[PDB]
């Protein structure tokens, strides 16, 4: 449809954006522009009798795709994390440079969990899942596999950054060193289910791999 | 560490070089460039020079048997480069068996030892045995001569996704028909797994710690899906490296063949170091991302026997 | 934005600080130091924590000053030069000003020092931005103004120096220092809670706006304290103008500024503390250590926060002087009086 | 025929390690062939016979 | 079709607001390296409590996901309600875990600083934490009437 | 017919639940006077937290409503009707939570030097909950007319 | 348009609430902050927050006579006047709410040092509500002729 | 027909992600090199390391030009964005965390030779997502084309 | 039809991203300049690196533009778009980096003379984006059809 | 839509204008702020804001050359490569304009002091014009290979 | 022609005006503030604003000339150029003001101590209508290639 070329231009004007927000910004739109597309945006709205409302469509098998995406930028954004309080530390004392990598392995897991469900979305060669609304009906399907695709990754990105936070607390493990970093690294681990167990209930969630009809 | 009664683990030495050279006949001029190493050991052996040389110069042993495997690995894989979903279904059950026997044989000596490490052994190896045992002997049971059946099925990790969700378990589509009575009666021992292995923790100690131990409780269950879960990292870099190597290599063999003459000749030979180069770019660059195995080898592989310690003893044992 | 807090430049010098905050001395060490009278063993337990580092490459032999000088130019310089090579962002700029904000009292001292006829290539125990042979000779033997526009300008980013050196300049306050000293105090106050406003809601920033304003309340006391019998004019920059949204009012903390010693702006800004409205200079100067040593436990018990880094600051800069004012007082074999008599280092 | 032939002619052929080596440090070179047979018998790759899957194209 | 987006809409929040409390829980417990009496007992209880709002999402999210089938009537218009059913909880959870974190974060050093503190901490929490309940709870009597 | 409505009964608790969010949120931040023995002001401090923790009721009883309400069947007036109705008890629920919690921060932050100040914020936080408990007085009233819709 | 005049009687308490939420706030936080200092000014500086806490009930009364004047047939003209008159007493109030209370704090921090302004910040924060009530009558009158059912 | 923006928004991404990582890690390389020359060669491995991350996008594009022929179809459309999308923020999200982590692990690495290791194996970690998503990009793009 | 922006896309944004990396590299130049006149020279290879990015894109709109006639096609104006855009990304993710790589290169090399090849090596890396990009863009074009 | 390539016209005049006017005006900025601390090298200094200045002269040109060349009406064919050309010589003049005055500010402060680095600033300076000349360049050969107008 | 065919006539004169009111501000806060140090720069100040002033008067006598070809109705092709005409001038007066004011302010402060930049000044000062010379000139050209609307 023509709701296909909008997502993808606002996919990847949406992507560029918040991607060159937080490094260096070299191009970036007006806060006017929020304010006038959404002025005319609900202006349209109100008049006449007529009511607005989306469309039903899939249009669209990438977000297995962007989940996978979702759970490697949330892996990327706790190893910064973790590496920075590794660096952080360095040569101020003599202590282990792989003793932070068990919040790594988490991290690195992070980046697999929906990556693992890119490959299990197939569906036996899903270039369409099932009968859609493309050229037929009953296509609650696809339209429901980005809402679990997207909503994995953004769990296993969610997890990957909070076992991030806890690896990289858990790094100096105090902030006086007059007894064991054990306790950060009990409330570090105790976090690392949740990215297993909201894996599985996003796959649980999404169904089993049916044929392309 | 370096205890007593040394080595600090027997699974260390075949599973890393073995598990090293899984991630890559791309290996030959590996094995070639780790060959130089034989002869120059004893002249190498005292240089004190460069920071990255003096740590690959220390693990020759340990590089040189996973260059030596790494020829084997690569000309072994690079089944079909052409689609991406056949090799996949065989890469994945290769290296579902494959941690899954490095995981057993590893929590074997870790069971066999009893040495925290007091109790989680003994009543453990029940759910994890039986979802590996029933995804392993399934897989093993659907790769036998064959067929009237499906395809793309199950091909592991999905077949554990369909196990716990019915009790007369007949997914698909890779399965064991003689019988599905392995589902229900490794749902039950998974249920009953559950009390026997935590009820057995208090009773050891009696002739905070409940925190410890119920972290210890679930560390095994967390600790299985999550080797399970990240033992697809051999098969996806080999998986990425052999379409990382074909289609950069697939650009230039096709060109260099076309051309015909006096002038083909200097074109096809000139274009032939672009090949060369990015052939053996591939696998040093392969082998410079084959770098998780240390970490993995040192967290699996220390985790169930009891640091850089290991390591370093891992290459001073084939040195005395 | 409250309920979370994380930044991608900020993380370098959250972690930076993570390292040396656990090497970060507490009261117990302080008073299980004051209380033994023997160097060695003075030097021995301070030898095993974050500033003992640079005592354990060159120890002491009969306390001297010179050691405390030499360890703390070295931890400061380590621990205060190191990253600001590797920062980038706006927290390289926000750590820069608030060097600045020492650095600017540093260089009128220098210049002050310069023609006081003082060495112009000697620099004290004190937090610097910059190296104690680089920028500081060339501003500090400078006299003239056009200088130390240039010096300022020349560095990267600009300081709050610069923008105070045509008030001194145009001889719109006074041809002392004090009255010039006053203004450059209270001007780094004033671009801390600038910069501070700017960049305040990106974390909570709870205990870092009631720490700056107890700082502020406890500089404008000591600058009505320091202003009495001084001759201090009203009308001229001379007079502590800060707001705070503490127990105290912007107008009560001007009129407290000035020499009148107002009790009842320290009365009704705080019953519990140290500071209530007695005028004893002792107890006002010791109560201010511990009083500006606490509100830190607060922001270090936090991560990806520019609150935990800016008291880090405070907090090595109070270490560094009760450790050199112990050390003086250690190496004569005599009685510790602001060691003793506070309990907070 | 089958792949579990090569692992029943490994395992039942092989002695298990019991002994052949030295008296010092058996275990180590005992382990070692175990588990280099363990990646040799491991080491089909059939990739065909029902799961050949690539037909077209 | 569009009922997808309510299920998937609880987890989606109250996972990233449990990771977002328990990261802001979890970076509390650094200071001040006192564990020998009751540590670490006493801050697991706020870790805990922001850990247990997921599962009322993905319990809401799984009991959604299995009430969709074609086999009833959902057209016209069934799958309105489950996206502010869903949304609800979602919101109720990530806003609940946002300040679960940062009265975790004090009130683990609170626990530290006196030993019977905890209660008002945990008075605190409990109303913190009943925001999570409701919505799940009218998620659950939204979910319930569902078709 | 369009079926539109249905977000009315989460869009209640959502500002309702954030107001207490961040109500609890910024009045549980601050530190306070220890000692040996209590004063009993430990008590007295956690009035801020259980008084805007009514917010969350008072919008999940409008919630309730609205949700047995809305109905297996939808239609244009119990929809159109039950909208709006959460808006304006969660918009007043958030800003006397959003006081409240600026009101817990100065009164445990006051409560450290003399605990005296409660009487005054106990009268302000009661005067603050008047704006939550007349949108929720609003929102009973919007939706006592949404039965027997047509 | 269509029935969604629900948003006019919900935006003008919740533009009062807001606006007498975020007076209430600043004048409970310098209230709090001014009775550390002495407690006889406490029971003085409590005017502000119950005085500006009296404009929502003019927001509230008007969303409740909008809420009772709600038709079912919408015409294009017909549901306009709600709106405007929801938007004007919630501006109006939320304008009366933010003025009141940089009065209030302006009054109880003159009144915290030496109290003599206490009449003075009374009389000046009192004709602050004269714009609410202004905007409470023209909402008055444009909401009373909302009802034409034409 | 639009999946001119999947292959080029891999390029894109990856091309941004490796500049921006190297960018941060010749910073912290050109900065580290200024106290001694010899260590050179030990602080190159940042920039190596971010710099490996532009050949996933090269051979995804590469294969996504393969893969992109002249049939018009909406499916064919949308899973080259996927696994451009996927792979250009797996590449950018891993040379963005390579960047901080070669700099800082350039820079700790200078003055004590211990943290080689950390540094080494925490900027080696950021490659298995961008391997991954380049494996999902060519498992995507593999079954873009079997004549529908 | 529409690909004239995306021609005119990669040459705007090679041209921005050449002018933002030139715009670093001679303030560092500028600043490392004041230090010796020798150094100007060794310093004058990263605008000279820079420079180069702006001939991909600017040959890449050159020869797209020569394939614009009268008949045209809507299938025939999506390539040039996504070539165009990754050309024009990449180029601007290369000069981003080169300026960032120039400046810390030509602040590195102006202490020590002898980091001049481990600033033009680091920096000469850094190029390889907009070749890709552009090689993505030349095959992108090389498989457009119905336009000409 | 006839008439719509008037946009690419005026773009790329508006874009090296504006180009043009902040180099001129970053120039001009750092050659007034270094003119106070060496007066003798202002003629040397000045080249910069003169050589930034005239990078609005291709677009210009090339606005006036296909304003040259444009009649009342045009088809749907040449607004899209005349957009594209306009657009792609704005943005190169603009990102050369902007370059050129950082360039041109740098190169006055770092001239400012030392006299031999002007021929590295001029050097440096003189490339930037070559975005500018490869955008009118590409904008007159798109221009150039437009038809029927009419 | 469908609409929006009266915005470029004042699209021109709100940039231009805007741009020389910004102009005229720098220049006249640079000349009052550089005036009470010394007074000889006080006559010297008035040649930014009196040449900032013919930009306006170029954008004026553009809006007047676009206003008296524009009548009741537009034309089909008159809606682009004349946007993009008026665009082009505006942004081109906007930039060459605000280009202006800040080389004008930071010349008439550094030409207080001692005149030796007045030349430089006003030599960029004489040369920084060229950008308004040529968007008027651009200007002219396409509200001459606009004309006959109807």
């Amino acid at each position: 449809m023509n709701k296909e070329s909008k997502d993808d231009d606002m996919s990847l004007g949406k992507f560029s954006f918040s991607h060159f927000l937080y490094y260096l910004v070299l191009i970036v739109v007006i806060v006017y522009g929020l304010y006038k597309l959404f002025t005319g945006h609900g202006s349209d709205i109100n008049f006449g009798k007529f009511l607005l409302r989306t469309s039903p469509y899939m249009w669209a098998n990438l977000g297995i795709a962007l989940c996978v995406g979702l759970s490697v930028v949330g892996a990327a954004w706790g190893i910064f994390i973790t590496g920075s309080s590794m660096i952080g530390a360095g040569v101020r004392a003599p202590r282990i440079t792989t003793k932070n990598l068990i919040s790594i392995i988490f991290c690195e897991v992070v980046a697999i969990y929906g990556l693992i469900i890119a490959i299990v979305f197939s569906s036996k060669l899903t270039v369409a899942t099932a009968e859609n609304m493309y050229s037929k009906s009953n296509l609650y399907t696809g339209y429901s596999l980005f809402w679990a695709g997207i909503t994995v990754g953004a769990s296993n990105l969610i997890c990957g950054i909070a076992v991030g936070i806890t690896g990289a607390t858990a790094a100096i493990s105090d902030a006086a060193d007059s007894a064991l970093f054990v306790k950060i690294l009990v409330i570090e681990i105790f976090g690392s289910i949740l990215g297993l167990l909201g894996l599985i209930v996003g796959l649980l969630m999404a169904g089993k791999a049916s044929e392309f009809q | 560490a370096q205890y007593r009664e040394i080595n600090a683990g027997l699974p260390t030495i075949v599973t890393f070089p073995f598990m090293f050279a899984i991630m890559f006949g791309h290996g030959f001029l590996m094995t070639l460039a780790a060959l130089s190493l034989v002869l120059n050991e004893k002249k190498i052996n005292k240089m004190k020079r460069g920071e990255i040389f003096d740590m690959a110069f220390t693990g020759r042993y340990i590089i040189l048997l996973m260059g030596v495997f790494s020829m084997y690995t690569g000309f072994l894989y690079n089944g079909t480069e052409n689609a991406l979903l056949f090799s996949n279904s065989y890469k994945m059950k290769l290296s579902i068996l494959m941690g899954f026997i490095h995981m057993t044989y590893s929590y074997f000596f870790s069971l066999a030892n009893h040495l925290d490490i007091i109790g989680n052994f003994i009543p453990g190896l029940l759910f994890m045995q039986g979802i590996f045992g029933y995804l392993s002997v399934c897989i093993v049971y659907k790769w036998a001569v064959d067929w009237v059946k499906d395809g793309k099925p199950a091909p592991g990790l999905l077949n554990m996704l369909i196990n716990m969700f019915l009790s007369p378990g007949t997914i698909d589509d890779e399965l064991y028909p003689h019988q599905a009575k392995v589902q229900v009666f490794l749902l039950l021992m998974a249920l009953v797994c559950i009390p026997w292995l935590l009820l057995v923790k208090p009773l050891h100690f009696k002739f905070d710690i409940m925190i410890h131990q119920v972290i210890h409780t679930i560390e095994f269950c967390l600790n299985c899906v999550s080797h399970t879960a990240s033992y697809l990292r051999l098969w996806a870099l080999s998986l990425a490296h052999a379409q990382l190597s074909s289609v950069l290599w697939t650009m230039t063999i096709q060109i260099a063949f076309g051309f015909r003459g006096f002038v083909g000749v200097f074109m096809t030979v000139a274009l032939f170091a672009m090949w060369f180069a990015l052939t053996c770019a591939v696998l040093v660059l392969m082998e410079g991302t084959s770098a998780m195995l240390h970490s993995l080898r040192l967290h699996w592989v220390e985790s169930m026997s009891k640091p850089y310690e290991p390591f370093a003893f891992e290459y001073k044992d084939m040195e005395v | 934005m409250e309920g979370v807090y994380f930044n991608i430049d900020n993380g370098f010098i959250e972690g930076v600080v993570r390292g040396y905050r656990n090497g970060l001395l507490s009261n117990n060490q302080y008073i299980n130091l004051t209380q033994c009278d023997t160097l060695e063993d003075l030097k021995l337990q301070l030898s095993s924590t974050d500033y003992g580092n640079f005592l354990s490459s060159v120890s002491s032999e009969s306390l001297t000053t010179s050691l405390i000088q030499e360890y703390a130019s070295s931890k400061l310089y380590h621990e205060f030069n190191y990253i600001r090579d590797q920062s980038s962002g706006s927290t390289r700029k926000f750590m820069d000003y608030i060097t600045y904000g020492y650095m600017i009292d540093n260089v009128a001292l220098m210049i002050t020092g310069t023609i006081h006829d003082r060495d112009k290539g000697e620099i004290l125990q004190r937090c610097h931005p910059l190296g104690w042979f680089d920028t500081l000779p060339t501003l500090s033997v400078a006299t003239d103004l056009e200088s130390l526009y240039e010096t300022v300008l020349v560095d990267t980013p600009l300081a709050p120096y610069f923008k105070n050196c045509f008030d001194t300049a145009e001889e719109l306050d006074d041809m002392n220092i004090e009255i010039i000293r006053n203004k450059l105090y209270k001007a780094y106050l004033e671009d801390f809670y600038n910069f501070v406003t700017e960049e305040i809601p990106e974390p909570a920033k709870e205990c870092m706006q009631t720490l700056l304003g107890f700082e502020a309340d406890r500089r404008s006391i000591n600058i009505a304290l320091n202003s009495l019998q001084s001759s201090d004019i009203d009308p001229d920059l001379k007079s502590d103008l800060l707001p705070n949204i503490g127990k105290l009012y912007p107008l009560a903390t001007f009129h407290l500024a000035q020499a009148q010693d107002f009790e009842g702006v320290r009365a009704a800004l705080a019953n519990v503390y140290e500071y209530r409205g007695f005028l004893e200079t002792g107890n006002l100067e010791d109560h201010f250590y511990q009083l500006e040593m606490e509100l830190c436990r607060d922001a270090f018990t936090q991560q990806f926060a520019i609150s935990t880094v800016w008291a880090w600051m405070k907090s090595k800069e109070q270490e560094v002087r009760n450790i050199t004012w112990i050390a003086e007082c250690i190496a004569q074999n005599q009685r510790e009086r602001i060691n003793n008599y506070i309990s907070v280092y | 025929y089958t792949v579990v032939g090569v692992f029943i002619v490994v395992s039942a052929m092989s002695v298990l390690f019991w002994i052949m080596a030295p008296k010092n440090n058996q275990a180590v070179w005992r382990s070692t062939v175990i588990l280099t047979l363990a990646m040799m018998f491991l080491m089909w790759a059939i990739t065909f016979l029902c799961q050949l899957h690539p037909l077209v194209a | 079709f569009f009922g997808f987006a309510g299920c998937a809409a609880a987890m989606v929040l109250s996972c990233l607001g449990a990771a977002i409390g328990t990261a802001k829980s979890g970076i509390g417990i650094a200071g001040i390296g006192t564990f020998k009496p009751e540590l670490i007992m006493k801050s697991l209880i706020p870790v805990v409590m922001s850990g247990i709002l997921a599962i009322y999402g993905l319990v809401v999210a799984v009991l959604i996901a299995g009430n969709l089938s074609p086999t009833e009537d959902y057209t016209l218009f069934n799958g309105f309600m489950h996206l502010s059913c869903g949304l609800c909880v979602g919101f109720a959870c990530l806003s609940s875990g946002y300040a679960i974190g940062m009265v975790g974060d004090v009130g683990v050093r609170k626990y530290m600083h006196q030993p019977r503190l905890f209660v008002g901490i945990v008075l605190i929490l409990i109303f913190s934490e009943v925001l999570g309940l409701y919505g799940m709870i009218v998620a659950l009597i939204l979910n319930t009437r569902g078709s | 017919a369009p079926f539109f409505g249905a977000i009315g009964c989460a869009s209640a608790i959502i500002f309702t639940s954030l107001g207490a969010a961040y109500g609890t949120a910024k009045s549980g931040v601050g530190i306070c006077a220890t000692c040996v023995l209590r004063p009993d002001l430990l008590f007295k401090n956690i009035v801020p937290v259980i008084m805007a923790g009514i917010i969350a009721i008072y919008g999940l009883v409008v919630s309730v409503l609205v949700c047995y309400s809305l109905g297996q069947k939808q239609a244009l007036y119990t929809g159109f009707i039950q909208l709006g109705a959460g808006l304006s008890v969660g918009l007043s629920g958030l800003a006397a939570g959003f006081a409240i919690g600026i009101v817990g921060d100065a009164g445990v932050r006051g409560s450290s030097q003399q605990p005296r100040l409660f009487v005054g914020m106990i009268l302000i936080l009661i005067f603050a909950e008047v704006l939550g408990l007349y949108g929720l007085i609003v929102a009973l009233l919007l939706n006592s007319r949404a039965t027997q819709d047509v």
